[PDB]
């Protein structure tokens, strides 16, 4: 560096960079219009009557959950697949794998988005869990996503056939161990010669340390409300910020990169099929 | 992991 927007758009033009890798949080959905934790006012920092809880995290934590699973199973119910759709956020990464470009996609995000755009479950790390799939909490039987679903549209909590136990969606919770994709990591981050970060506050580990796992040469770009994590007091000479609304970051990269009218096109077809 | 804050 210093690099600017710019810079890392040429890189990628002249093929410098030819493996990116990507780390998303909660900011690239909250256009699709899922509030996140830490907005101002619409975070659920500042609506915690809404889902009745004690503070934002207990929704994913175990011991509240298992006091009274209600608050969750409404997430759940407006998050299962169907009612809220991907962005141009989530199609410019669709198109940085259709560009050959994407080496990997890690996701904080559990509302499903990342698939739903077109991406391939192979190119996914769905590191906080997904409601594609359930397990009884008592005996661990597994169930797909569609077996509970009546349950959670018609707010009964699900139970197992088995047992009885509670069918809990497989997020992961506070404490609980990422899914074995997450491994993934290991081989991706050495590999990487590009990361882009967009919309999340790095506050989760082991997910957030994933920043600090690129090679020092590798260029770090962050497209973010602020300036977040590892990345703002442990600061290294290539890493960019681009900060302001995600979307509008994602737009001017795309400018940069040459994408613009193929990006249009990409979200029209996709967006208008339903 | 497991998942924990800050
Ligand atoms: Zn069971």
């Amino acid at each position: 560096g210093k690099l600017s927007l710019q810079d890392v758009a040429e890189l990628i033009r002249a093929r410098a960079c030819q493996r990116v890798v990507v780390m998303v949080g909660a900011g690239i959905s909250t256009p699709s219009g899922i509030p996140d934790f830490r907005s101002p006012g619409s975070g659920l920092y500042s609506n915690l009557q809404q889902y009745d809880l004690p503070y934002p995290e207990a929704i994913f934590e175990l011991p509240f959950f298992f006091h009274n699973p209600k608050p969750f199973f409404t997430l759940a119910k407006e998050l299962y697949p169907g009612n809220y759709k991907p962005n141009v956020t989530h199609y410019f990464l669709r198109l940085l794998h259709d560009k050959g470009l994407l080496l990997r996609l890690y996701t904080q995000n559990i509302d499903g988005l990342e698939r739903v755009s077109g991406i391939p479950a192979s190119k996914l790390v769905e590191a906080h869990g997904t409601f594609a799939s359930a397990t009884c909490t008592v005996c661990q039987r597994p169930f797909p996503g569609e077996d509970i679903r009546a349950d959670v549209m018609a707010d009964r909590v699900p139970r197992c056939p088995v047992c009885t136990g509670v069918v809990k969606p497989d997020i992961v919770f506070f404490g609980e161990p990422l899914p074995q994709r997450f491994l993934l990591h290991v081989v991706d981050f050495p590999m990487a010669d590009l990361l882009l970060i967009l919309g999340t506050s790095l506050e989760v580990e082991p997910f957030a340390s994933l920043t600090e796992a690129v090679r020092s040469s590798v260029p770090r770009l962050l497209i973010n409300r602020d300036l977040v994590g590892p990345l703002a007091w442990h600061p290294r000479s290539r890493d960019v910020a681009q900060l302001g609304d995600v979307v509008h970051g994602v737009e001017s990269l795309v400018e940069l990169l040459g994408w613009t009218e193929e990006m249009r096109d990409l979200v029209q077809r996709e967006t208008g099929k339903l | 992991s497991g998942k924990v804050m800050r």
